């Protein structure tokens, strides 16, 4: 029931109860590095996109939060080019009771309603604050997310 | 005045009466509140002498010394009420101690005082072999080894061979309350029948306890108040501090190791009563003593023939190669760790190479290849606060422990030889080092909350998760969801208790789990390393002498290095995008503003930016998020001049508005940083 078994139990949770749209899993035989395939909501401006995330768990996997990094480049005020995500959950609202099946859902909701008050790339926040939706999402979604 | 005199007797009775509840924190808060109500009247405070004449000091001293509640509970209960009147209550105690102070300046019988002339004041000594006689004008500093090449007895009292001439005669005369002026008058006649270090001038008097009379209650109250964790606003006793400064001002008594027991006991036991420089001078006088004390007083005097003939410290060359600098320096440090001589490091002159050595090895001890300190666990040097990691009971931990002992010897050798180091020790490291070397106190505080707040200065994420566990120790389903085993977080190879690798964590054994984690991080897990550090440190001079400092104050004496804030380094380690360019006028102005700052300005701005008092080792370049200035755009229909810059630092970001002028920008910066205090 250790940290490695914490990851194993998380994997079992994912296996027996797969998510409706945002699937994920480990990479190779190694248990630490993972892969996530989240899909933007159909009603969302990021609709129809498959995104790959490189998840790197820390040594004390249930205590310190995991590293979530975007590999599929996307255009969003709260997402940088290297995949770093500035979200409250991964920094201060973190509890060992927060499973990965919750953090991926948090990212799923973030991709719908952005966080302009706390932007990572400011100019996109400036644009967001009607054609902003299209010029922000559509072209990047078509040329990268598909 | 009856209402302000007789009611204090009733309060004293209430404190003395055991019928008063004093178990929970609420009851102690209530009694603190009623004490504050009594002591502080509607016109003026209780005067210093009135406080002890009614026994109130003892009345509360006994209740804070004979109650069975945790120190954390008492400290919280007190600071919940007295946080706004710390000095208003400190003035009373300081006045009472000033009135009841009776400790005596044990001087050499005036003789112009402890001035410049008090250096070579010689004394007459007539040696007689009692088993043969010579009369020699003996210097007050020469020891019975440096003078009498045969044990010694003065006034039928055995004399240690390592002591000086004065160290026995002066104590003999003082202990019987003889006259303090006849010493220069009486021709005292003695009856008798590797560079050694004359640091034994306190090793035989470590427990030199002397009673404080009626002031014991006041001293206990001061110690408890200081241990409550409040600032150092008014803990310094002006009378006592001045008296101690006067005592240290006399060089002849100190150079003979004849310090009065009250000074040693007060410094060791109550270190909050004296200014920092006074305590550092006390450490300088007591720790290395004669060889370096002669030159320490000579330096003050120059701002003499006897001093220059009897205080010559030779120097030993140390030559090391830059390839094997770390290892060779460590082995030479082991070989000459406690040699009293002055050691200068030479690369294969003067202060240059040795300062470079003391800097680079202090950098090296902070790397990850040695597995000495805990790491980020995700550029060999560690950036964050540096703190030991739990050992492996099975793995060969010989090299880690040996290196830790080397670290202790290195730190002591640096502190003795007035050198400057670069470490970023966590204050908790030294707090536990102190609690270990202090007698009759557990290295790990008994109370849980103190341990949690002690690890919160080490790994804030670890501490907040552990506090989540503790706060949710009564919801079993939550513990099942956590689903962890009895092994130390961050290293699954070590278990809390043997056979617990498969032991589930739930409400049944939550407390055992917390105790195991705490003992594995702070206590048993790092006990071997701390003890090795203490042994290496005390190889040169005892670590007990360093109890006169504080945890937070001797972090700085090791983290003292002139950082580089030159324009070139700032430029090469600055980023400007999302509105700004690297060669922008405002960016150049910002760099010019920053790089000309003083001492405290740098620290205040750095605390405002990152939250740390100072930047990690190596300068700005070591700030891994690579400090960046982002043009804070002007919105909301108002000019950027009125806008105040906001941190919003995710990693190293600084939202800098495009101010219309340089000086308005500097004014806004100076405004914002102060409210960032």
């Amino acid at each position: 029931m250790s940290s490695s078994k914490r990851i194993a139990k998380e994997l079992s949770d994912l296996e027996r109860d797969p998510p409706t749209s945002s699937s994920a899993g480990p990479v190779g035989d190694d248990l630490y590095h993972w892969q996530a395939s989240i899909m933007g909501p159909a009603d969302s401006p990021y609709a129809g996109g498959v995104f790959f995330l490189s998840i790197h768990f820390p040594t004390d996997y249930p205590f310190k939060p995991p590293k979530i990094s975007f590999t599929t480049k996307i255009y969003h005020p709260n997402i940088n080019a290297n995949g770093n995500i500035c979200l409250d959950i991964l920094k201060d609202q973190w509890s060992p009771a927060l499973t990965l099946s919750k953090v991926l859902l948090s990212i799923s909701s973030l991709l719908t309603d952005a966080n302009p008050d706390d932007p990572l790339v400011p100019e996109i926040a400036h644009i967001y604050k009607r054609p902003k939706y299209e010029a922000t999402a559509r072209e990047w979604t078509k040329k990268y997310a598909v | 005045i009856t209402e302000e005199l007789h009611q204090i007797e009733g309060v004293v009775s209430i404190l003395e009466n055991p019928s008063t509840p004093d178990k929970t924190e609420e009851d102690w808060k209530g009694i603190w509140s009623v004490l504050k109500k009594c002591i502080f009247h509607e016109d003026f405070d209780v005067s210093g002498f009135e406080f002890t004449s009614t026994g109130l000091a003892s009345s509360i001293t006994k209740r804070i010394t004979s109650s069975t509640v945790s120190h954390f509970i008492l400290a919280k209960s007190f600071l919940e009420v007295f946080e706004d009147c710390i000095d208003r209550f400190l003035e009373i105690l300081q006045s009472a101690l000033t009135r009841l102070e009776n400790f005596s300046i044990v001087d050499c019988g005036l003789h112009d005082g402890g001035g410049v002339s008090s250096l070579a004041k010689e004394i007459k000594i007539k040696l007689v072999y009692d088993g043969s006689s010579t009369i020699v004008s003996v210097h007050c500093i020469a020891s019975f080894t440096s003078l009498n090449e045969f044990d010694f007895f003065y006034d039928n009292e055995k004399v240690d061979m390592e002591s000086t001439v004065f160290g026995v005669i002066f104590n003999t005369f003082v202990r019987r309350n003889r006259d303090l002026k006849t010493l220069w008058d009486d021709t005292h006649t003695i009856k008798f029948c590797e560079g050694k270090k004359l640091r034994d001038f306190y090793k035989k008097r470590e427990f030199a306890q002397v009673d404080t009379g009626s002031s014991a209650d006041i001293l206990t109250l001061l110690d408890f108040l200081h241990s409550c964790g409040v600032k150092s606003d008014s803990f310094i006793n002006s009378k006592l501090s001045a008296k101690l400064a006067r005592q240290l001002d006399e060089p002849l008594v100190v150079a003979s190791g004849a310090l009065p027991d009250w000074s040693l006991f007060l410094t060791r036991r109550f270190p909050f009563l004296f200014p920092f420089d006074t305590r550092m001078l006390f450490l300088q006088c007591t720790s290395f003593g004669y060889g370096r004390l002669i030159q320490l007083w000579k330096n003050k005097s120059k701002g003499d023939e006897a001093l220059q003939q009897l205080g010559r410290i030779t120097r030993r060359k140390l030559r090391i190669s830059r390839k094997t600098i770390f290892a060779t320096g460590l082995k030479i440090l082991s070989k000459y760790g406690s040699s009293p001589d002055v050691l200068e490091i030479e690369y294969q002159t003067g202060l240059g190479p040795t300062l470079e050595f003391y800097s680079v090895v202090s950098k090296y001890f902070a790397r990850k290849s040695l597995n000495m300190w805990r790491c980020n666990s995700y550029d060999d040097y560690i950036t964050t606060l540096l703190f030991p990691e739990p050992l492996n009971p099975f793995s060969n931990n010989e090299k880690v422990i040996e290196l830790f002992g080397y670290l202790g010897t290195f730190v002591a050798r640096s502190l003795l030889d007035n050198r400057i180091l670069d470490f970023r020790f966590s204050k908790v490291f030294f707090e536990l080092l102190h609690r270990m070397s202090t007698p009759n106190v557990t290295t790990v505080p008994s109370d849980v909350e103190t341990c949690l707040l002690m690890i919160e200065l080490v790994d804030p994420l670890l501490a907040k998760s552990l506090k989540y566990i503790v706060a949710n120790k009564d919801d079993n389903m939550t513990l099942e969801s956590l689903s962890l085993t009895f092994t130390v977080p961050g290293n699954d190879d070590i278990e809390l208790i043997p056979g617990g690798c498969n032991k589930s964590l739930n409400s049944s054994n939550v407390e055992e789990y917390i105790h195991g984690v705490i003992d594995q991080i702070l206590g048993k897990g790092i006990e071997k390393q701390l003890k090795a550090f203490i042994e290496g440190f005390s190889k040169v001079f005892s670590y007990e002498r360093m109890l006169i400092l504080f945890p937070d104050e001797l972090v700085d004496i090791f983290g003292r290095v002139e950082e580089d804030w030159s324009m070139a380094t700032l430029y090469t380690n600055l980023n400007a995008e999302h509105g700004y360019t690297m060669d922008s006028s405002i960016i150049h102005d910002f760099i010019s503003i920053i790089s000309a700052f003083g001492k405290h300005e740098r620290r205040l701005f750095l605390q405002f930016l990152t939250g740390s008092p100072k930047l990690p080792i190596g300068g700005f370049k070591s700030l891994n998020p690579k400090f960046t200035v982002v043009l804070k755009h002007a919105e909301d229909g108002l000019t950027a001049d009125e806008y105040l810059p906001s941190v919003m630092t995710c990693a190293n970001y600084l939202k800098l508005p495009k101010y219309t002028s340089k000086d308005i920008m500097r004014s806004r910066l100076c405004q914002a940083i102060e409210e960032g205090a």
